[PDB]
RNA sequence: UCAGGGUUCGAUUCCGGAGAGGGAGCCUGAGAAACGGCUACCACAUCCAAGGAAGGCAGCAGGCGCGCAAAUUACCCACUCCCGACCCGGGGAGGUAGUGACGAAAAAUAACAAUACAGGACUCUUUCGAGGCCCUGUAAUUGGAAUGAGUCCACUUUAAAUCCUUUAACGAGGAUCCAUUGGAGGGCAAGUCUGGUCGCAGCAGCCGCGGUAAUUCCAGCUCCAAUAGCGUAUAUUAAAGUU
């Protein structure tokens, strides 16, 4: 149901749950960062057969 | 430290008595100098004495290693006493500034301008 | 092709060519100024103006929601713009009878999105951004 | 007073073929960023007009010569071209990377004392280096041909004769103040 | 801004011109129809014992107002030049400092070994397996080494000072001597991960997302782009062979 207007604000945002997992990790910047992205990437040397994988996958 | 003094384009300048070269100036570990101590040195150089010496500029390069400056050398006193600009000669004092800061000048002036005949009041007096 | 290529045809050719750039729609507005004469705006990219009151205001189909606008009278002509207020929440943070600083949603004349006879957005209340007032790293001064 | 540009942004925005390409070449010479990158590239396609033009112009024509004679003498005298060439043709068989192998931090890992690249540019911006006489701080030298002989470590510094750091020294006091009186 | 041809802008540091609240008249001088000269009218505004008198910041600062929108009632004639009867005097011209993310140039925010796993050329072995080299991140603690950021005596700078460069003495173990701004459905570089909401709230330049199983909303985690910068609005050019 809705309960108390439907034109109400603030619906969404104060109905829902606030959590964090702040940083206690410090990260780089500069040129160490940019270090990491060639490394990581292309000097591991991992690839392997014809896939789809990108450099994120939390699937 | 010992130090170096060397020459740079000479110049025996007749006109206003005065002789007036660069101040090149090695330093090994250490860099920038007292004007002072360097005078010393141009004095037991050309045997003028340090009192008819003046110097200045001297800015230090990156590292130290070499400053560069900028000397004269005058052949006696009444000579730089008469031609040098006058915080060059107080730059060592033999001479002040007084005269009195900024302003106390113009405030007066106006003063003195809505006056006629007698202006000796506010020339001391307000 | 199918147009003259004297050599003695300059005016000809200069004469035609600022006749017919008055068809195109984007120069008629530029040159004649009628543009500046019917806006709110004088041409400046923002402009301040006082809270009016509240509204709601339907969108368009096939989308359905009721997207809490505001309308505002302005300080230097005292006509009358009707403005979006942003994010959930940013409605509460603007109180009738105040000043705002409004400013054009980026297409530049042409309303924009599923809702219709809105041209103009909201940016800052009283000299405190709609961000930091959300966010919570400034507070109302009041 | 006087002021201009000395980069480029690319007209994409983006361009999976483009990023690789930018990326790769900045982890091997160690640059920070890509504004160290479209640096480089702005010269040399300035470079690369200049020389498209003198091409078109007659063979010897007196402007076609002074120019050619004393330009391709600048670019034999950082290195990045060689006088068994000597004409306007082989400037445009020139390109991006020859420069780089010119920069300071290159010449330091390449014909000199230190481990990867990136220790490279730590110490010459930590004073540890000098050119002939001169310190510098500046991994963008670009260095003329005749100045690769004299690339050597400063005298003053831990690296070589002079004073050493605060790490040792403190250490030293540890000795006397953090064991022997601490 | 731009291949070629163009388009758009030029209040604004150099040169020329016009004007000092709005109009008109005039004195002096070689030169002015002058406003840091004068007279009158008109619009303003000030003092007054009400008889009278005095004024023009589109000069430097500063205030009110107007607006989306813009700095110190600072220091000084040393430089650069000008003015005078003058080698000596004067100059808010001009120089110096303050405020300053308009904008431009330079380039820090951790580099190196130990152990630890991890990869592949290489070697031995039928293979298994083992050795070993080149490097990689990544854990665990560390270890040695280095430096300015700051704090700061001295010198130097200059009209006097600041800043800069130069130099004492203090100054790095990652928990802090803390990099942010946007984005992750397509255009367009990066999640058919987890929780909440259920055509509501909101997002969405555009196409479209939300009706209880949301890769687009509100949050968490992770990832991507640019980086001491990034986002947004508006004018305008290229894209436009859609003038």
């Amino acid at each position: 149901k809705v309960h108390g207007s439907l034109a109400r604000v603030g619906k969404v945002r104060g109905q829902t749950l606030k959590v964090a997992k702040q940083e206690k990790k410090k990260k780089r910047t500069g040129r160490a960062k940019r270090r990491m992205q060639y490394n990581r990437r292309f000097v591991n040397v991992v690839p392997t057969f014809g896939k789809k994988k990108g450099p994120n996958a939390n699937s | 430290d010992t130090v170096t003094i060397r020459t740079r384009k000479f110049m025996t300048n007749r006109l206003l008595q005065r002789k007036q070269m660069v101040i090149d100036v090695l330093h090994p570990g250490k860099a920038t100098v007292p004007k002072t101590e360097i005078q010393e040195k141009l004095a037991k150089m050309y045997k003028t004495t340090p009192d008819v010496i003046f110097v200045f500029g001297f800015r230090t390069h990156f590292g130290g290693g070499k400053t560069t400056g900028f000397g004269m050398i005058y052949d006696s006193l009444d000579y730089a006493k008469k031609n040098e600009p006058k915080h060059r000669l107080a730059r060592h004092g033999l001479y002040e500034k007084k005269k009195t800061s900024r302003k106390q000048r113009k405030e007066r002036k106006n003063r003195m301008k809505k006056v006629r005949g007698t202006a000796k009041a506010n020339v001391g007096a307000g | 092709m199918g147009k003259c290529r004297g050599l003695r045809t300059a005016r000809k050719l200069r004469s035609h060519r600022r006749d017919q750039k008055w068809h195109d729609k984007q120069y008629k507005k530029a040159h004649l100024g009628t543009a500046l004469k019917a806006n709110p705006f004088g041409g400046a990219s923002h402009a301040k103006g006082i809270v009016l009151e509240k509204v709601g205001v339907e969108a368009k189909q096939p989308n359905s929601a009721i997207r809490k606008c505001v309308r505002v009278q302005l300080i230097k002509n005292g006509k009358k713009i009707t403005a979006f207020v942003p994010n959930d929440g940013c409605l509460n943070f603007i109180e009738e009878n105040d000043e705002v600083l409004v400013a054009g949603f980026g297409r530049k004349g042409h309303a924009v999105g599923d809702i219709p006879g809105v041209r103009f957005k909201v940016v800052k209340v009283a000299n405190v951004s709609l961000l930091a007032l959300y966010k919570g790293k400034k507070e109302r001064p009041r | 007073w006087v002021c201009r540009k000395t980069y480029v942004t690319p007209r994409r925005p983006f361009e999976k073929s483009r990023l690789d390409q930018e990326l790769k070449l900045i982890g091997e010479y160690g640059l920070r960023n890509k504004r160290e990158v479209w640096r480089v590239k702005f010269t040399l396609a300035k470079i690369r007009k200049a020389a498209r033009e003198l091409l078109t112009l007659d063979e010897k024509d007196p402007r076609r010569l002074f120019e050619g004679n004393a330009l391709l003498r600048r670019l034999v005298r950082i290195g990045v071209l060689d006088e068994g060439k000597m004409k306007l043709d082989y400037i445009l068989g020139l390109k991006i990377e020859d420069f780089l192998e010119r920069r300071l931090q290159t010449q330091v890992f390449k014909l000199g004392l230190a481990k990867s690249i990136h220790h490279a540019r730590v110490l010459i911006r930590q004073r540890h280096i000098r050119v002939r006489k001169q310190v510098v701080n500046i991994p963008s030298f670009i260095v003329r041909l005749d100045s690769q002989k004299h690339i050597d470590f400063s005298l003053r510094s831990p690296y070589g004769g002079g004073r050493p750091g605060r790490v040792k020294r403190k250490n030293a006091k540890k000795g006397q103040g953090g064991a022997g009186a601490g």
